[PDB]
Parts: structure tokens; C-alpha cells; sequence
């Protein structure tokens, strides 16, 4: 069922919005997601060089919680950038179920380095 | 020793002149030590990597590491993501596998491992190697060459002077002459995760490389000796480890680099290399690729 969500995503022509129109349908979030072993005792910021999880986090392999990494597709970062690969994404706890689902869903304060409306101010 | 990363071989057994027999071990379901929602390989690369803190690992200011045999199954590359963390930030961390996958890494390299060539030495490399379609328990158990034939070289050939080596080996999945090469290091074991402690799978861990033999090991009789010790200390699962992770980052050593020429390599640097203080190797761009 991840083989078949992952091409569902590929193949639309706006994937971020066929990853919500398949999660409304009932469809199951990507899978294998990259959970770090950590300590609970990070600053708690969105994405960063190593896992900053706090105690209400989670830390995530930030590739495996790429939407556009696990499909295989362009992103949509004006020249070849992704943001999330290479470094560590946190994510609420509440919200582990689904990695990818809250990077596309969520935005990073520019101030904060914290997700808004998830610890920003 | 349920609080240790893992355990490695004694040198009482390593010492020993067994002939090669079956492996006992089974290991069923399911890795019951593993907490509810991590990887079985991010528990295993993190007890290697915590049993890798307790060597004398050289830590480059501007480390080089490879990783073989990087991706898996679900697509992801769960060791990777472990290495990126263990790592000092800024260490250059390439990986690759057979399949594809998505990583961390800062570059990935997708086909057989024989296919990457780099001229650069490599600060340590990490293999995670494992052909899915060598038969389980079976007729007989010779080495195996196929991408081991590749590691002996790349480590002859690529591998730094002070630098180190984690293989990954199981009763089917090994190579004589990985074995004797384990002899040209300063050190080696011989490394069973305490999280995957029912497997025969073990890490043969080759500390500060010297590039010549230090030790004569027979690879045919120190994999007896490896599955002789599996069979007669059966080691209880455990995550204790897990739960303390901070003092996990490999130490930022600082280690010096220096390219040196054969004779210029005495007594007092080998002691060097071995302690491990020393990595000799060039710093030129590094330059790996896949072709073809
Ligand atoms: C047990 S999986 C490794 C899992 C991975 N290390 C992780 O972190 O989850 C073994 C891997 O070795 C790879 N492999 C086997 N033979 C290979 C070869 N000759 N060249 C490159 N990769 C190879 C397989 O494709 C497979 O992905
Ligand atoms: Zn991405
Ligand atoms: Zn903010």
C-alpha cells in the first residue's frame, strides 16, 4: 500500500495535494519513516543538522519524511533544493503518525526555526 | 554486559584452532527488544556506532566515510540516518546500494558495488552488504566472494592509514580473506549487537588500518572460531543502551591528517597510527562515481 501511494503522489500533477486527497479517502500515510533514537532534551526546532527532538517531539530522518524524495519526483523549490534531506525533521509527537503529512501540511516560522501553530512563539 | 552496545569476540576465542561447524543460532519473531516505533536498523547501527565510541576511531577535522550496502527493502536508508547523526557535522558521508533508495547522505551511489570508483582514501568505511539469495543453512559453507572480493580491495586500495572498518558478516555471509585483512589493522573484533543478539549476524570491526600485517589470521579458521564462540555463549537480547543517548556523537578528535611517504613512515608514526592519532592520506576534491 506504499508502493501504491507513493505512485498515486508521482503521477498527479500537484503531489501535495493527491497525498491529502488520497489521506481524506481513507488511504494509510507513508510508511518507514526514519525515527532517530535521541534524547528527549533538543530545542525543539523544525528541521536541523542533528535530532533537536523535546519531550513532545519526535526526530525523523529528514529524506524519509520528503514527500519529494519518497516519490521520486521534482520539488517544487525553485532550482534542485530539498530542505528536509540531509538534516533531522521534528515532529510532534501527536502528529508521528504521519511525517510527510505535517511537512507538507506545516510551515517553518523564520524567526522561531519552529513550526508555526507547534511551538513558534 | 546487557547494558553494552553489544559483545565482542574474547580473545580467548579468537585464539582458538576450531574446525568450521554448523551455526546453532535461529532467530524468530519478533525482534522483541526493539522500541515500539524504531527500526531494527537504527537500533543495530546505534549500538555499533556506540560500541564504535568505546575504540580509538581517528576523527579527521574533515572526515571521510562510506557506506556500503546503504539501502533496504522500505526504500529508506535507516544506517545512514544513524551515521549522519553519529558523524561530526560537515564529515562527508557517501553511500550506495544495488537498489535505489533515498538518504542523508551527501552523495548516493545507486548499483553493484563493484561499479564505484574513487581515486580519495577513505577515513572508515561501513558495510551493511548482505546478498538476499545465498541459501540458509545448507550443503557447505565456503567464503564468499561476489561484493567481499570488492571490500578487500577498496580497503587495501582506498582506505587511509589510521583509518577503520566495520564489516557486516553471518554464518553464511563472509570471506577468508576479509578475515586476513582484519590482521593489517591495529586491533579488530568480532561485534554482535546486543539488539540482534539472537542472529549470527556480527560487525567484523577493523581498528586503525596500518597497511601491512601485524597478525597472520587463516579466514577459513577464524570463522570457525567466530561460529564456535556463537554456539557456545548464547547472548540475551537487549535495548538497554538505547536509553541513554547522550553521549552518543563520535568525539571531534581533531585527529591530523598528513600525506607521507613510505619511508618517512618509522616507528614512532606506526605507534601513532595505531593509538589512533594519526590518519596518512591526501586531501584532494573528493571524486566518487558510479560507472559503468
Ligand atoms: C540488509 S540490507 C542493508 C540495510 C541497510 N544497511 C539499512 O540501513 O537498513 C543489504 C543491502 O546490501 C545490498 N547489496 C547486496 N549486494 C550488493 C552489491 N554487490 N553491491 C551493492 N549493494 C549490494 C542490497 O541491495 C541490500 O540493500
Ligand atoms: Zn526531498
Ligand atoms: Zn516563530
Amino acid at each position: 500500500h506504499n508502493s501504491t501511494v507513493l505512485s498515486f503522489c508521482a503521477f498527479a500533477v500537484d503531489p501535495a495535494k493527491a497525498y491529502k486527497d488520497y489521506l481524506a479517502s481513507g488511504g494509510q500515510p507513508i510508511t518507514n519513516c526514519v525515527k532517530m533514537l535521541c534524547t528527549h532534551t533538543g530545542t525543539g526546532q523544525a528541521i536541523t543538522v542533528t535530532p533537536e527532538a523535546n519531550m513532545d517531539q519526535e526526530s525523523f530522518g529528514g529524506a524519509s519524511c520528503c514527500l519529494y524524495c519518497r516519490c521520486h519526483i521534482d520539488h517544487p523549490n525553485p532550482k534542485g533544493f530539498c530542505d528536509l534531506k540531509g538534516k533531522y525533521v521534528q515532529i510532534p509527537t501527536t502528529c508521528a503518525n504521519d511525517p510527510v503529512g505535517f511537512t507538507l501540511r506545516n510551515t517553518v516560522c523564520t524567526v522561531c526555526g519552529m513550526w508555526k501553530g507547534y511551538g513558534c512563539s | 554486559q546487557a547494558w553494552q552496545p553489544g559483545v565482542a569476540m574474547p580473545n580467548l576465542y579468537k585464539m582458538q584452532r576450531m574446525l568450521l561447524e554448523k551455526c546453532d543460532l535461529q532467530n524468530y519473531g519478533e525482534n522483541a527488544v526493539i522500541p515500539k516505533g524504531i527500526m531494527m536498523n537504527v537500533a543495530k547501527y546505534t549500538q555499533l556506532c556506540q560500541y564504535l565510541n568505546t575504540l580509538t576511531l581517528a576523527v579527521p577535522y574533515n572526515m571521510r566515510v562510506i557506506h556500503f550496502g546503504a539501502g533496504s527493502d522500505k526504500g529508506v536508508a535507516p544506517g545512514t540516518a544513524v551515521l549522519r547523526q553519529w558523524l561530526p557535522t560537515g564529515t562527508l558521508l557517501v553511500d550506495s546500494d544495488l537498489n535505489d533508495f533515498v538518504s542523508d547522505a551527501d552523495s548516493t551511489l545507486i548499483g553493484d558495488c563493484a561499479t564505484v570508483h574513487t581515486a580519495n582514501k577513505w577515513d572508515l568505511i561501513i558495510s551493511d552488504m548482505y546478498d538476499p539469495r545465498t541459501k540458509h543453512v545448507t550443503k557447505e559453507n565456503d567464503s564468499k566472494e561476489g561484493f567481499f572480493t570488492y571490500l578487500c580491495g577498496f580497503i587495501k586500495q582506498k582506505l587511509a592509514l589510521g583509518g577503520s572498518i566495520a564489516v557486516k558478516i553471518t554464518e553464511h555471509s563472509w570471506n577468508a580473506d576479509l578475515y586476513k585483512l582484519m590482521g593489517h589493522f591495529s586491533w579488530w573484533t568480532a561485534f554482535v549487537t546486543n539488539v540482534n543478539a539472537s542472529s549470527s549476524e556480527a560487525f567484523l570491526i577493523g581498528a586503525n588500518y596500518l597497511g601491512k600485517p601485524k597478525e597472520q589470521i587463516d579466514g577459513y579458521t577464524m570463522h570457525a572460531n567466530y561460529i564456535f564462540w556463537r554456539n557456545t555463549n548464547p547472548i540475551q537480547l537487549s535495548s538497554y543502551s538505547l536509553f541513554d543517548m547522550s553521549k552518543f556523537p563520535l568525539k571531534l578528535r581533531g585527529t591530523a591528517v598528513m600525506s607521507l611517504k613510505e619511508n618517512q613512515i618509522n616507528d614512532m608514526i606506526y605507534s601513532l597510527l595505531e593509538k589512533g592519532r594519526l590518519i596518512i592520506r591526501e586531501n584532494n576534491r573528493v571524486v566518487v562515481s558510479s560507472d559503468i
